[PDB]
Parts: C-alpha cells; structure tokens; sequence
C-alpha cells in the first residue's frame, strides 16, 4: 500500500525517560529498508516536536512536561489526519504510550468508524485522577472512551480531545498486569479483552478470530493497531517499561501482526514503550529494536514462509 | 537496462580520507562480487581491492593494504570504498567492477569512473569570459563565438549552450595545466551572423569541485 | 541397529570457518556414549577429507573454494553409499548444509525411493547462478531436483551429480528465512513446506502427520532427515552462522525426531549449520552442540517415558 512514518519522542519526566530513543532505535534496526522491500510507498516524517523535556526539574513534572504532551499529541494527531486523508496507512513509533491519544484521535477525524485492537501486558485505561504522578503513560485509553468522559477531569493542553471510540470498539490483548479500578472499569464498562489465561486457554488463533467477530463482525471497519513492546515475554522484550513475566511468544505476536494484515483493514499502527536506556547492553537493545521492526513489517505483510515480492522466473546458464 | 554508477570523487589533501560509493541496477548485487580499478594518469589499469558478493569477505593490493577498506549494502545495491592516510600516489580514476568467477577471473561490467585528486593544492572555482565573436565577422555568413573557463582546480568543468538548447555547431575543447599547476578550457560554438542580431547565447560552465555554476552571456562589443 | 557416524568438516571462508570444528562439537558432547546406551552398533569413520586453503582468501573463494566442496560432497556420497549398502543407518555431522548434496546422493544410490524431511530455519533450494557463491549453505537442494535440472549449471566439482529426489519427495520443516526465488520455486514446482504459521496453525502433532501422510503415505520408503540446526529458534540454538528468530521449541524437534523414529524407516541423518565459534561463550557452545546430541538421539529412539531399554522384571523380597 502506502505506509507514513511518525517519530513521537515522548516521555514521563527523568528515570523513566530514554524511550525518545525508541523510534530512532527501530529506525536503525532497518525499519525502512524492510517496509521498502515489502514494497509499500514510505514517506517518513521524520521525529516530531520534541520539546527538550524543559529545565527537567521544578513543577515541569507536575504542570510543563503534562501540557506540553497533551499538545504534542495534538500537534501528532494533525498530522495523522493529514497523512490519513492523503490516504496512506499510519506507523507510529514511540515514545511512551500516551502517543495512543494523538493517533486514535487524528485517525478518527477521517475514521470515525475506525475500532483498536491493544496488545499490551497492561490495559493503559486509568483515569487522570488515577494518576501515579510520573502520569499518563498508562491511563491513555480513557480520553478517548465516549463512556468514561464524565469520569475523567479536563486537564491543562488535553482541551481539544473529544471521545472517539465506544467501550464495545476496543479489543485488549496480553493482559498481564492490571491495576484494581482497570479491572473495574473493564468489567464495568464491558470491555472485551484476552489475557495470557485466555491466548493459553484457547489458543493464539481463535484470540484473533474472536477479536475479529467482536469488532468487524457485521461491519468492514478501519482497524487501529497499538502495539505495546511490553506485551512480549520480557526474555524477548527487555528494554522496555514496567514489564511483566509469561508473556507473548515471539510466534504468537508474528502470529497476531500476520492475521490483522490478513484482514486487509489495517489503517494504522503504534509501536511503542521501546525504551534502550533500559537495556543491559547493546545486543539486548538491538534485540528489542529488532523485535519491533519484524512486528510493523508482519504488520504489513511480511510472512517469514518467503515474502510476496513478485518473481515472474529464475534464470538461464 | 544493467548500469553501475560511481560517486563521491574529489580532492582531498596529504594524510586525508574520502569514502567513494557505487551504484548498481538491473541485477541482484548480493548475488555478485565487486571490485575496485583505478587507472592513473596516462598509465595503465591497476586492481585496488574487491569484496565478496554475499558480503564479509575483502581483499587488497598491497599498495592500498591496511589503508583502503572495501564494504557494501546489498538492501540499498551500494559498493564503497574508505580510503584513508592517501598520499598523491593514489592519484587516477577509479572504476567499481562486477567481478565473476564463472571459469576463471574476469570483471564482466564497469561504472563510468569518478576522479580522485590528492594534491597539497586548493579546489579553485573558474573564472568565465566572453570571447569576442569577430568585429570583421559581423556581416556576412556564420562567425565563431565561444566561453574560456580559466584558472580553476581541480578538474572537471562542464559546459552547456543556452542550457543545452543549442548543441549544432558547438565544440568543447580538453584544458591544459599551465606551469602554475592549474586547469584552464574553452568551448565555442558557430551560428549564422544574421541570428547574431536577434539571438541571445549564454554558456553554461559548472564546476562540481568548488560547486560553481556560471551563466555568461556573450554579444559583440563597439 | 547399526549407526555409521560421518564427521564432514564443510566451510565457506574466514567468514563461515568453525564449522570444521562443526562435528567434533557435538562428539565432544558424549554423541558416541548416547548412542552407544541406545543400543546401536557404532562404526565412526572420524572426520572425512576437509575443505582448507593454502594462503586462503584470494581468488581461492569463486574458483578452487567451491570446486574442492563439490569433491568433497563427491567423496562423501562415496562413503555414504559403501556405509549404506554395508546395512548402517548413516549420521553426518556437519559443517555448512551444503553436504547435504553428498549424503542424499550417496544415500539414493541403494535407496533409489528415499524421501526427505528437511528441518531448517531456512529452505536451501537457491542455484548457483540465482545467488552468491556463498560456498552454497542455501544451494543443496537445486542439485538433487530433478524439476530444476534445465535452470541449473554444470559447475567445476559438480558434474558427478545425477538429481536424486522429484519435487513431491522433499517436505520441508521450520521456514523462518525464505529470499524471493526460494518462495517462488517452492510454489512454482509445488514442493510441500511447513513454516512457523503452519507449525502454530496446527501444532506440531499435525504436521508430522501430514509430513508423513505426503512422503510415505501410499508406500513404505527409506527416509533421510536432513537437520539444520539454526531451525530451533536462537535462544536454544546460538551457536550457528545464521540464526533466524521465532525458531522451534526444544519441545517441538524432540517431537519431530520422535515421530521420525516412530515411522521406523529412517536410514540417514544430517546434523549441521552448528559451527561453535559463532558462540560467545562456552555454554553457548556446549548448549547448542548438547542439543544436536539430543536431536541424533531422539531421532534413533530416546524418549521422555521409558526410553526403550523394556523392562518386564518385578522385584520383591518374596
Ligand atoms: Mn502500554
Ligand atoms: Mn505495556
Ligand atoms: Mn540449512
Ligand atoms: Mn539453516
């Protein structure tokens, strides 16, 4: 197809920054000679604003770095339906996961019927109120829910956000950790997902059979792919935050990736929490990078079996 | 529809480094080995080094041993050559080859080349002329009318008529190092007298080397 | 039964050199001793004539590099043939996978009906004129069809090598790493493969079964297991030249060795791509050549319950 590629550097204040690096980690992992070679039209928009994290002290934590993110994500959201009108599908590289705002929301402009499949270890839904202060990292869902608006507060530089997707148009696989009121809201709110037990339980593919029946069951829509880098078994994935033993296979998320491009409704793409800083050493780096630039490119049709790039016959002596 | 292109040519001085590249098309690069020649000149060829198709695997005449590192990017089709500590020795052009090893040895496709200049002199830009067409020759059928391109270093020069609109009766002529160890040309082209009148010419001269690019016109004087 | 074991230290260059030291790895790792208490007799015929260079590097690699590996895989099918027709079971420890050529030729000289399962990560069906002369570690399997025969070249070393195998006689196991022509011919001449999506769309269990069903499934042949050990994924597998990620679980080639065993017809095996300098360390290398050592085994009987060995004894102090 076409494929628009947006460098989002953000970030929840000093000891949990470093993942900025993340979409210049996957960059240099080769993600643009391999999405090339799958033979898709790559206009890359290079990093986005990238506000040098302020005076990194004072109550920049508590008031700079928060608005200056919520319009970061406005800005990036702008740029998503721009490159979502042209008609390109959408990979956005992170950065923490609160770039999940800006994406869902600018894709929705032009997408309002669009539904999100979220494979993440953790469900990213807690309210600002919720908030652990090193804040929106992992409460991004909520903002965009249109059934937990009147529970959530308007913040400073997250005015411009309107709720874009239903309860029953989100999908959660990978489930892992989850905080008390989360598991709350999606019982509560009725909010389908698949955890570990369930992919155990009933297999990696029938979790993307019934995803698929839940969100495009009686309706062709867009589907909005965020990618968490946790969700993978911290052995695969280590340089990441805040993550969660007994988690994906690298087969069963090749696998995940392989069906949703199957699907053909593949509108946009998140890949997210890559933080190298966490890593070891460099191989450990790499190894995550490396993992994330195989889930895009399965993303987009990448089969291991052999890609489909065309040969019309073999030579002659 | 198969081509290989040389690039990054330039001067650099005594102790320097400059890194050459090489593109191919119309073949699969990872499927072949490559391999660096460089004719000094008014010499001879002479094999500098080649690489391993696959990738991984370099070897090097002993002159450029240690100094010189082949290297590639099949995912991009792309050779190079590193070439560091250059002495005006390795002064000449040098040409990427595919090298096949079907029977025996043979290098079975070149690039165009690309110049490599070590000299402890400095890249200058031309100077561009008009050269009077002919006071007498102003009358009666055709008169010469031409550009020099005058102290500039090092080569090459390019020269264009009216931004190659006219190429009939045009002539580019080689240059020539003068005892100051720098290049000077001209290129003059023959219209009719009578188009003279109502018919504006301008050459085009670029200079990669100092990236000069100069349009001049030239019309006859009193 | 009885087992030959043949050591065939293949190479490419300095790049893919330690696979020399390929066999005497998984020797090392007590090979002799294991198939020895599986109750095999054991005739090993040490490690056959090598692929060196004198000043090496040089021209040596395009010219006199491949022609002395088309020789050597000519001597192997020799030793193969003489170990096969002598009533032995024939493992080959490699090495680059390009002796695969040597060992399905040679095996195919009594065993004219032999089938082949191919483990590996990658497919080793390029010619040598649709790639680099990369010393053929993905180039094995061109010279033993006899559908590509009409787009491969006579080579200097290779003109001994009728094609042994028809395109619905070879099933692959494990494809991680296929380049375009690769895919292409597979599809083209309908050659029947198992990847990682088919392995985790039906597990395991089902494609040995269906494996079976293609290979032996209207008659009985003699089968030669050609193991690749880069198809087990990297972390149980670090030590190879070119290791593709998402690879088999420990679990899964047990399993398939099993089976393989099970059907009761397997007459070769190849063991390779387990060049150990590749490792970073001695336990990556003694891991890697530790599991080869199980893959043989398992091949040849040894199991999780009861391990053979049949005990119809039932002590008591009566
Ligand atoms: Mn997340
Ligand atoms: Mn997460
Ligand atoms: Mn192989
Ligand atoms: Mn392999």
């Amino acid at each position: 197809h076409s494929v628009a590629v947006i460098g989002a550097p953000f970030s929840q204040g000093q000891k949990r920054k470093g993942v900025e690096h993340g979409p210049a980690a996957i960059r240099e992992a080769g993600l643009m000679k391999r999405l090339s070679s799958l033979g898709c039209h790559l206009k890359d928009f290079g990093d986005l604003s990238f506000t040098p994290v302020p005076k990194d002290d004072l109550y920049n934590n508590l008031i700079v770095n928060p608005r200056s993110v919520g319009l970061a994500n406005q800005e990036l959201a702008e740029v998503v339906s721009r490159a979502v009108s042209d008609g390109y599908s959408c990979v956005t590289l992170g950065g923490d996961h609160s770039l999940a705002i800006g994406t869902i929301s600018g894709h929705a402009r032009h997408c309002p019927d669009l539904c999100v499949v979220w494979v993440d270890a953790h469900a990213d839904i807690n309210t600002p109120l919720t908030t652990s202060s090193g804040n929106l990292h992992g409460q991004p869902v909520s903002f965009l829910l249109r059934e937990l608006q009147d529970k959530v507060p308007q913040l400073p530089g997250f005015s411009w956000i309107k709720p874009c997707i239903s309860s029953a148009s989100i999908v959660y696989i990978g489930l892992r950790d989850v905080d008390p009121p989360e598991h709350f809201i999606l019982k509560n709110y009725d909010i389908q997902y698949f955890s570990m037990r369930d992919i155990d339980r009933l297999g990696i593919q029938k979790v993307m059979e019934r995803t698929f029946d839940l969100l495009i069951g009686k309706r062709q829509r867009p589907i909005h792919l965020s990618f968490d880098i946790d969700a993978f078994d911290p052995t695969l994935a280590p340089a990441t935050g805040t993550p969660v033993v007994g988690g994906l296979t690298y087969r069963e998320g090749m696998y995940i990736a392989e069906e949703i491009h199957n699907t053909g409704l593949l509108s946009a793409l998140d890949l997210v929490e890559v933080n190298p800083q966490l890593a070891t050493s460099e191989e450990e780096a790499k190894t995550t990078a490396n993992l994330a630039v195989d889930v895009i490119a399965s993303s987009f049709g990448q089969t291991r079996e052999g890609g489909h790039i065309v040969y019309d016959q073999l030579p002659t002596p | 529809e198969v081509q290989l292109l040389e690039s990054g040519g330039g001067l650099v001085q005594p102790g320097g480094s400059l890194r050459l590249s090489c593109a191919a098309s119309g073949f699969t690069f990872s499927s072949y080995a490559m391999s660096w020649v460089r004719q000094a000149p008014g010499k001879g060829l002479e094999w500098v080094s080649a690489i391993s198709g696959s990738g991984g695997s370099t070897y090097y005449a002993d002159s450029v041993k240690g100094r010189f590192t082949i290297s590639r990017d099949n995912s991009k089709n792309t050779l190079y050559l590193q070439m560091n500590s250059l002495r005006a020795e390795d002064t000449a052009v040098y040409y990427c080859a595919r090298l096949r090893a079907d029977l025996g040895l043979y290098m079975d496709l070149w690039g165009r080349g690309t110049l490599v200049t070590v000299s402890s002199a400095s890249t200058k830009g031309p100077s561009v002329f008009p050269l009077a067409p002919s006071s007498k020759s102003t009358s009666g059928g055709t008169a010469a009318l031409g550009c020099l391109v005058k102290d500039y270093f090092p080569e090459p020069v390019t020269v264009s008529w009216n931004s190659g609109a006219l190429t009939s009766g045009v002539h580019t002529f080689p240059a020539v190092l003068q005892s100051s160890g720098l290049y000077s040309l001209s290129s003059v082209v023959t219209v009719p007298s009578s188009s003279l009148g109502t018919q504006t010419y301008i050459c085009n001269v670029n200079h990669k080397p100092s990236n000069t690019k100069v349009d001049k016109r030239v019309e006859p004087k009193s």
